[PDB]
């Protein structure tokens, strides 16, 4: 149609990512970047507490997870969550005016699992979460429901029988391509093979489908702006699947693409049965997580900020 | 309107010419001439008469019928709705046949109207290529644009015929659409391990650039000796003229050597021409013959080596 | 145009006659449909 | 060594720098002032290219160092540098050999040009010429520059410069959604099919059927006037083509300026200004 | 018959050979674009609902 | 391409199946380029080429036959033609060097004012009328529904000097469109035909710029013979008579810049 | 038609044939855009409701 | 036949090999075109279910 002149102005970013001409290079703009940085800020941790007196399941009766902690700790990880999930509607939000214990409030049940969730990450999800780790505001910033979350998308509307074809709409999903725009649930839900590059000179040998690679080509978009890079980032693309050269994030993203499934398939999937219908997709699916999730555009969440690690009760205990 | 011999500086105008007398068989010529400033500022300002006989009303109805086609489930999809429609049009479009198929005739819904709007398509093509054949015996000319126009067509069965079939799968099939059909070229390759080292595919290059770059040469040299009536190439293919008679000799001294006004046009022809047929192949050899074609070079050592300041573990080896 | 008025009354009339040769075989149409598989 | 009809035209004159010292034909060759130039960068250069290849990427002695011309490769220096010039091994030989470059491209036109001044024809051939070298001066001077560094260029590499165009291409994701891209796309194309379209024709008019004479302009016009009605004309086409050809590159230039200086996201994500339009 | 009386002045200034022709694509095309965007509506009558499949009883 | 092969199939049994194609197309096409010129001349610097050869790597193909339309004669490539003549010395008895116009270079009939004796007939249309022809026989030809009229405008000249008016311009039958200016030079008061390509246009102020030659040589510009109708022959040798001026109508011209 | 009798000038410079095909034609188009448009989200007695059954109830 | 009388004059204004040879193609697209949207839809009767399975005693 148009032709674009200049929507962003020189000189852009840039990052050096392969040997020297190699083309693997990253371009960002500088402006932009600042705004990311700054309106993505984290909250400065808590002071630090007594902790000793007695322990959380010494006092307190109906304590499932946060036992290890003492008090003051655990009044401090009660304090936390608060300001990095429901900020805005108090404690009230996860508990009942006097019943510090009650769980009536599906939003106690779940922010019990969502404990173990985040510390799962923490504890056992090294690879990918480094020594850094991720807390409640990864995913929530200081909001009951994450804004980054998604669900299986219906796609386009129906033409009553041929509707099928859900690869032809700009979805935000995708960075504004017309692939299938929907990867995160076959993928990121599910655990449909993410490769077809055949790894034998001559055919015969590997059935993948062209299909099958737009599907790829799909989930890694929408990784890509997840993290919001460029695929050079990961790769160079004369070898999307020779890792031998390919880059050590490659790798780290690797286990993610996995500690993302496992984030959806045994803790967000299985509290849908109590959460209500505004948290619950078309398909009757639960708004589960994603690389934007926690990532939202930024491939280190809140640049590297470290939170987790002046939060105790937030890894294994 | 410029003079470097771009812009028809004053244009005049002349009784309807309604094209040269045809042979017996061929329907007379039809539609009333229409005149253009603008346009034959460019360059000619009459229009038409156009031919349309029996293989040209039966091709201009064909494929007449895949474009409706198409453009009909672009607007379903968009569930009628023109607004999203105009909206969506580069990304709507015909999905072929979900691999749910092979090559059986699926329903309307699950790829049906895609291959229907292309066998509409597909002899549509094949049809006006005739159409073209019919146009040049009339006047006795010659079949180079049918030549031609076939190699084009060519590449284009090798995106359905040829290959797909060989395949045993309607899937392996580019889609009706803007925007997704950059995408099929766009996980073509990605699929078969980088076009960028598949051999016919760098040897088509070669020519969507030496295409460009000769008519950027010729379309030029002609212009730059259309003072010495450079333009009139036919009565300079008969008895050569001063046009060409320099016209030449600045290629010569600039690059050494030279053809004649008639046999670069040759070359053109078989530059151009020759595009299309590296193109086919490369693609008919892809998915059937080779598989990766990044493998497929280094296996012949040509791939080139770069370096290690960059590389990533494999963590299926590993665990 | 490129005719009179005689010429032009001529036509319309015939031309009408097949005009409602129409409506009418397409009335009897819809109908005919209306009957077996009922649309709105 | 000359043409039937070549003597009656090599004049003296119409040189623009130093033309009477180097106003002289070597073979089917012109001098001339700009004709020693472009020499001079060509075995300079051209010979550095092999010296390349002879060195290698790390050494002489190292297993990299190829010579198959397929994997020969000739890589910029590292964005470190940025504007500045870095060792000969370590990115040196690409700057220098490119300078080399602009020194053949830029003096081969002018070269072209007073060549076209002797025999009085039209400045086109180098004007147009000036388009594919301004496209060069694009992939490693103007954005480059406006990238701030010269490693942003391509190496000098038979295949070695696919990857450098595969990289780039994906650092903006699905590189097909660049407007001035796919613009310029379309121009490559259409050229190629003016070409399949202008040389058949000529040949078809020029050479008829057996026992036919040579057809006439008033054929050609008829010809596609028959098939799709209109004809563009005779000299038309020769401008057509020119157009296209120049626009194929021009747009292209674009295409990749745009790409990196004046838009850092992913392409496949510009054309959302179209959605996020107050319409829809 | 109404509006018939001082419509065939029509012609006079509508040459014939344009609205025949034209006529024929429009309800042709129109036509067309009928049982066909209607057909992949509801109402299909092709493979909807009867003849009841027999395909399935057939085929196997 | 690698001089060694270890390494065998399908997609590389194919490549080389057109390398060889190619080889030879490229060959093909040689032989055409050689239906226009060659022989060569002398020996100035011996024929160049990584192989040199007699005459190029490919041997000069056979004479192809050209049936021009009705009433017209035929035609031979390549053909043995007669060696021309060049009006212009030697700037040096070393080869390759030019080749000096003697007397008035402008009309010197060499380099850019030198053109080849072209058919002394006439191009005809598909029927037989004289191809290109004046207005003033080309009842039908009229200025196009707004654009200037040009019969009227006064052709100036390079120094600027007006040299005369248009008179009638030339119009082309077979390809609607204008090829020449039917120009009255004001020094000779004789007609001479002037060419769109030299032709420039300034609808301002009703005049025909020239850059081509100065306005006293559109004097002596070469003569037709017959005032109805163009020879080829003439044609060629005409707007050839304007080219010297691009390289004659002043010394500077072929004097350097620098 | 009441003060549309002064309008009587507009022909002249109006061009009848011109003004009453091209006009057939914008309706042509419109009539189907429309239909087409209200058909998208509105309602869609094609696809919506009943009498429709066989479509559903036929396939099943 | 009947109307037949009347609708004679057509051939007076409309050249006939004109209404010949544009049907006897619209015809052509309109067959290959049934057995078309029909074949794949409706009944596959070519390899859809009747007759005895080609895969079946086939592919065995
Ligand atoms: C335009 C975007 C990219 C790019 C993208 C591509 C892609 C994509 C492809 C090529 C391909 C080619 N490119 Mg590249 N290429 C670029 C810039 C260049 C430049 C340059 C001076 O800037 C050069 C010289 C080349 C040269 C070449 C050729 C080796 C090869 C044939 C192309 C062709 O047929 O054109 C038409 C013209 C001709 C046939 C005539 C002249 C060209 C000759 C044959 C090439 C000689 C180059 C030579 C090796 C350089 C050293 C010369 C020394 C004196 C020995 N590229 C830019 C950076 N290039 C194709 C290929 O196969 O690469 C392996 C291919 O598929
Ligand atoms: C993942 C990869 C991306 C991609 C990434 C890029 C990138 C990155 C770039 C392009 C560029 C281009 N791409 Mg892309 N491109 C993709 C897919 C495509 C497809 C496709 C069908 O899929 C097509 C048709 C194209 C088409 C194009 C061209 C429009 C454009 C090259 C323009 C040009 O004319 O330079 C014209 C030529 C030149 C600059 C070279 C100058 C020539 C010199 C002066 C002469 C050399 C003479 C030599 C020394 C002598 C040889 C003779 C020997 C002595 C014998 N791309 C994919 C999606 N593309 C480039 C571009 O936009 O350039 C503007 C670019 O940088
Ligand atoms: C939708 C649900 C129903 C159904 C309901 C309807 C309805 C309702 C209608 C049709 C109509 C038609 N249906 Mg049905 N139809 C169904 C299933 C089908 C199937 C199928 C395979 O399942 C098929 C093949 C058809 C086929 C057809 C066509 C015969 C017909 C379209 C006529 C037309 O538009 O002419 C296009 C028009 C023209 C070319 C020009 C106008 C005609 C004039 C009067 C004659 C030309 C005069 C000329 C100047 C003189 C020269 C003569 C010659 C041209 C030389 N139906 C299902 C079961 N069908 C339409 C119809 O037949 O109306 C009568 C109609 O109204
Ligand atoms: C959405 C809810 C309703 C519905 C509500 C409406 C409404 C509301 C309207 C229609 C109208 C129409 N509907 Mg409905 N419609 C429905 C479902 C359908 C279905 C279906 C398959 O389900 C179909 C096929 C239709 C079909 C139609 C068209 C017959 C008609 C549009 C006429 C037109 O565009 O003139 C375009 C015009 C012209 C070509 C020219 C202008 C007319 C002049 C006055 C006459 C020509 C003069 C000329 C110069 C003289 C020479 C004569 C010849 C041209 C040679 N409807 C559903 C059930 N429908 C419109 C209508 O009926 O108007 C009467 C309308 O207003
Ligand atoms: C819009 C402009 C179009 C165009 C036009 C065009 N090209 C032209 C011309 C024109 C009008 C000429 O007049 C000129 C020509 O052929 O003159 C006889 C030419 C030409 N177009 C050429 C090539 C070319 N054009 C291309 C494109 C185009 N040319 C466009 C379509 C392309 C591509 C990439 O598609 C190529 C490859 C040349 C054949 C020729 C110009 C030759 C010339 O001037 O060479 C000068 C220099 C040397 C011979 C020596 C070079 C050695 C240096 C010291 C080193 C430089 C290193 C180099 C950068 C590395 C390249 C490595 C790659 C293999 C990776
Ligand atoms: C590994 C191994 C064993 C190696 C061996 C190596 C050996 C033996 C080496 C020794 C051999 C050597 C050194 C050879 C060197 C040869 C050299 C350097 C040649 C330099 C010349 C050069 C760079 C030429 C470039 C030519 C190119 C690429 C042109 C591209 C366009 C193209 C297809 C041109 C061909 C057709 C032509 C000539 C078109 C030009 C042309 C055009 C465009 C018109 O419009 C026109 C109009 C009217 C009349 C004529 C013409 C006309 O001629
Ligand atoms: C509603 O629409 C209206 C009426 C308004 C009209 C508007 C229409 C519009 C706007 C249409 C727009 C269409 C567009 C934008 C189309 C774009 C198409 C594109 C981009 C296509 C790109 C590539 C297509 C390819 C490569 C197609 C290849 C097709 C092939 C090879 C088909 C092969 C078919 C075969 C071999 C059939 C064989 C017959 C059988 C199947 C029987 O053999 C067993
Ligand atoms: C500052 C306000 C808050 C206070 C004072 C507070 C206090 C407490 C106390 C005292 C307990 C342990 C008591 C017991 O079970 O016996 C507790 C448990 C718990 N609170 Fe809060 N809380 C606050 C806000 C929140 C919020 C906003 C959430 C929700 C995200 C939340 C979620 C929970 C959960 C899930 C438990 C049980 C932990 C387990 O199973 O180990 N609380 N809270
Ligand atoms: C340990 C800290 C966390 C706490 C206390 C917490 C708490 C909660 C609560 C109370 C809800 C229910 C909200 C409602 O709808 O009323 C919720 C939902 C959810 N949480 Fe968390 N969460 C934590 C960390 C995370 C993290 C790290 C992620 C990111 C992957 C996440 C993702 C989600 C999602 C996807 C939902 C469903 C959306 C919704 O309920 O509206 N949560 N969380
Ligand atoms: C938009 C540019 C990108 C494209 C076109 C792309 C393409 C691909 C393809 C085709 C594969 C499959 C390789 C095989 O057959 O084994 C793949 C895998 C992969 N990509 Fe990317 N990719 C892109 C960006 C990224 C980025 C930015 C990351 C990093 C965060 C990434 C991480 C991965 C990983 C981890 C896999 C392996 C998945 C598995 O376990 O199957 N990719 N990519
Ligand atoms: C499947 C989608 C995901 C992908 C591909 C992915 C990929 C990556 C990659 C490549 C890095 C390393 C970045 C660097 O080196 O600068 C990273 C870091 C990180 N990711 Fe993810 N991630 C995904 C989902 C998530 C989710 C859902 C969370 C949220 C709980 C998360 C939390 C983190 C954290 C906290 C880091 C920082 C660790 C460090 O500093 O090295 N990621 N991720
Ligand atoms: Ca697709
Ligand atoms: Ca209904
Ligand atoms: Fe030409």
């Amino acid at each position: 149609s148009v032709m674009l002149l200049g929507c962003e102005g020189p000189p852009p970013g840039t990052e050096q990512i392969g040997y020297r001409g190699v083309g693997m290079e990253n371009y960002y703009n500088k402006r932009q970047r600042a705004l990311s940085i700054q309106a993505n800020q984290p909250v400065e941790s808590l002071p630090a507490a007594d902790s000793t007196g007695p322990k959380a399941s010494e006092v307190y009766q109906n304590v499932q997870v946060l036992k290890d902690l003492s008090v003051g700790e655990f009044t401090r990880t009660m304090v936390a969550v608060t300001t990095w999930v429901s900020p805005k509607e108090g404690c009230n939000y996860c508990h009942v005016p006097g019943n510090w214990a009650s769980d009536d409030i599906y939003t106690k049940v779940v922010s019990r699992r969502m404990f173990e969730l985040v510390r799962a990450a923490n504890s056992d999800w090294k690879a990918h979460v480094a020594e850094t780790g991720v807390t409640c505001y990864t995913c929530h910033r200081g909001n009951p429901v994450p804004k980054y979350a998604w669900v299986t998308d219906p796609g386009p509307k129906y033409p009553s029988g041929l509707k099928p074809t859900g690869q032809n709409y700009g979805s935000k999903t995708v960075a504004y391509a017309s692939l299938p725009f929907d990867p995160l649930t076959p993928f990121l839900d599910q655990a449909n093979e993410i490769r077809i590059t055949g790894n034998a000179a001559l055919a015969g040998s590997n059935p993948a489908s062209l299909k099958q690679a737009e599907w790829t080509f799909g989930l890694m978009m929408n990784i890509s702006d997840s993290l919001g890079v460029g695929c050079t980032f990961c790769h160079n693309t004369r070898a999307f699947n020779d890792w031998t050269q390919s880059t050590p994030k490659r790798t780290t993203a690797w286990y993610a693409i996995r500690h993302v499934r496992d984030i959806n398939q045994n803790y967000i999937w299985p509290l849908n049965d109590v959460l209500p219908a505004s948290r619950k997709g078309p398909y009757g699916d639960p708004l589960r997580v994603s690389c934007m999730t926690c990532h939202q555009a930024v491939n280190k969440p809140l640049y590297g900020a470290q939170m987790a690690k002046d939060y105790p009760g937030l890894y294994k205990t | 309107p410029e003079y470097q011999n771009i812009f028809t500086a004053v244009q005049v105008r002349a009784p309807a010419y309604p094209g040269v007398p045809l042979p017996k068989g061929n329907l007379p010529r039809i539609g009333r001439p229409i005149f253009s400033y603008w346009l034959g500022k460019i360059g000619d300002a009459q229009i038409g008469p156009i031919y349309l006989g029996l293989t040209g009303t039966l091709s201009i109805f064909f494929g007449l019928v895949a474009i409706s086609i198409i453009g009909f489930n672009m607007l379903a999809s968009v569930h009628w709705d023109v607004f999203q429609f105009l909206k969506h049009f580069f990304w709507l479009g015909l999905e072929p046949p979900p691999p749910q198929y092979g090559l059986r005739i699926p329903p309307l819904s699950e790829g049906g109207w895609w291959l229907m709007a292309g066998l509409f398509l597909t002899l549509s093509i094949l049809l006006w290529w005739v159409r073209t054949y019919k146009r040049a015996e009339a006047l006795g000319m010659s079949q180079h644009l049918s030549w031609a126009f076939a190699a084009a067509i060519f590449f284009y069965l090798v995106l359905g015929f040829i290959r797909p079939v060989m395949m045993g799968s309607w899937a392996k099939a580019v889609p009706f659409g803007i925007f997704p059909h950059l995408d099929w070229t766009a996980a073509f390759s990605i699929r078969y391990g980088n076009l960028y080292y598949n051999p016919f595919h760098m040897l088509s290059i070669a020519f969507l650039y030496g295409s460009a770059l000769l008519f950027a040469m010729h379309g030029a040299t002609i212009l730059s000796v259309s003072r010495f009536g450079g333009d009139r190439e036919i009565d300079q293919i008969t008895h050569r003229g001063t046009a060409a008679e320099r016209a030449a000799l600045f290629w010569r001294w600039t690059m050494g050597f030279n053809v004649t006004m008639e046999s670069i046009h040759r070359w053109a022809w078989w530059c151009a021409v020759l595009t299309v047929i590296t193109a086919g192949i490369g693609i008919l050899l892809s998915g059937t013959v080779v598989d990766n074609w990044y493998l497929w070079a280094v296996k012949h050592g040509m791939a080139p080596a770069y370096p290690e300041v960059v590389t990533a573990v494999n963590p299926y080896e590993t665990a | 145009t490129g005719l009179t008025d005689d010429e032009a009354k001529e036509f319309h009339a015939i031309f009408m006659q097949s005009m409602y040769a129409w409506f009418g075989l397409v009335v009897i149409a819809h109908l005919l449909a209306w009957l077996y598989r009922p649309w709105l | 060594a000359m043409l039937s009809f070549e003597k009656k035209y090599r004049v003296r004159g119409g040189t623009l720098i130093g033309g009477d010292l180097f106003d002289f034909w070597v073979g089917p060759f012109y001098v001339g002032f700009f004709g020693v130039v472009g020499f001079c960068f060509t075995l300079l250069g051209v010979l550095l290219i092999v010296w390349g290849a002879t060195i290698g990427p790390t050494g002489p002695t190292s297993d990299l160092q190829t010579y198959n011309l397929w994997r020969i490769s000739i890589a910029p220096p590292d964005l470190s540098y940025g504007l500045r010039m870095a060792p000969l091994t370590e990115g040196g030989l690409w700057q220098i050999i490119t300078i080399c470059a602009a020194g053949a491209f830029i003096s081969w036109a002018l070269r072209e040009v007073e060549i076209c001044r002797k025999l009085g024809i039209g400045f086109h051939v180098p004007f147009a010429f000036s388009f594919a070298i301004g496209a060069y001066l694009v992939l490693v001077f103007v954005r480059p520059l406006l990238m701030g560094a010269w490693g942003h260029g391509f190496p000098y590499g038979i295949l070695s410069h696919l990857d450098w165009v595969s990289n780039v291409g994906y650092q903006f994701l699905h590189f097909h959604y660049n407007p001035a891209h796919m613009l310029a796309i379309s121009f490559f194309f259409t050229n190629c099919l003016a070409l399949s379209m202008h040389g058949s024709l000529i040949l078809s008019v020029t050479n008829p059927q057996k026992g036919e004479p040579v057809k006439t302009s008033e054929h050609e016009n008829t010809f596609f006037r028959d098939i799709v009605g209109y004809s563009i004309g005779a000299l038309a086409i020769h401008r057509l083509g020119l157009f296209l050809a120049l626009s194929a590159a021009f747009w292209s230039a674009v295409c990749i300026l745009i790409s990196g200086p004046f838009w850092t996201r992913g392409w496949p994500e510009w054309w959302n200004w179209w959605l996020e339009l107050p319409l829809w | 018959f109404t509006m018939n009386a001082n419509l065939y002045k029509i012609w006079l200034i509508l040459d014939p050979r344009r609205v025949l022709v034209s006529i024929v694509a429009f309800q042709i095309v129109l036509g067309l674009l009928i049982h066909m965007i209607v057909l992949s509506t509801d109402l299909n009558w092709l493979d909807d609902n009867i003849p009841v499949s027999y395909q399935a009883l057939g085929k196997k | 391409s690698a001089g060694i092969t270890h390494y065998i199939d399908a997609a590389q049994i194919t490549i080389w199946a057109f390398w060889l194609f190619f080889f030879g197309l490229i060959i093909y096409l040689r032989r055409e380029d050689k239906r226009e010129g060659y022989p060569l001349d002398s020996d100035r610097t011996e024929r160049s080429g990584g192989r040199v050869k007699v005459v190029g790597f490919p041997d000069l193909p056979d004479p192809k036959t050209f049936v021009l339309p009705h009433n017209g004669g035929t035609v031979v490539a390549p053909r043995v033609e007669a060696p021309v003549a060049v009006n212009a010395t030697p700037f040096s008895p070393a080869p390759g060097s030019p080749l000096v116009p003697n007397g008035d270079p402008m009309l010197s009939g060499f380099g850019p004012a030198a053109s080849p004796d072209r058919p002394k007939h006439c191009d005809l249309t598909f029927e037989g009328l004289p191809k290109i022809v004046p207005m003033r026989v080309a009842k039908e030809f009229s200025i196009a529904e707004g654009d200037p009229d040009p019969r009227g405008m006064t052709v100036v000249g390079l120094d600027g000097e007006v040299a005369g008016t248009v008179s009638d311009v030339w119009v082309d039958r077979s390809e609607p469109q204008i090829r020449y200016l039917e120009v009255e030079v004001a020094a000779n008061k004789k007609k001479v035909l002037l060419p769109i390509g030299f032709s420039r246009f300034d609808k301002k102020a009703r005049k025909v710029k020239v850059d081509a030659i100065k306005a006293a040589h559109f004097a002596n510009v070469p003569t037709l013979s017959n005032p109805d109708q163009v020879t080829l022959y003439e044609e060629d040798k005409v707007c050839a008579y304007y080219a010297g001026g691009k390289l004659y109508a002043t010394a500077e011209r072929a004097g350097p810049l620098l």
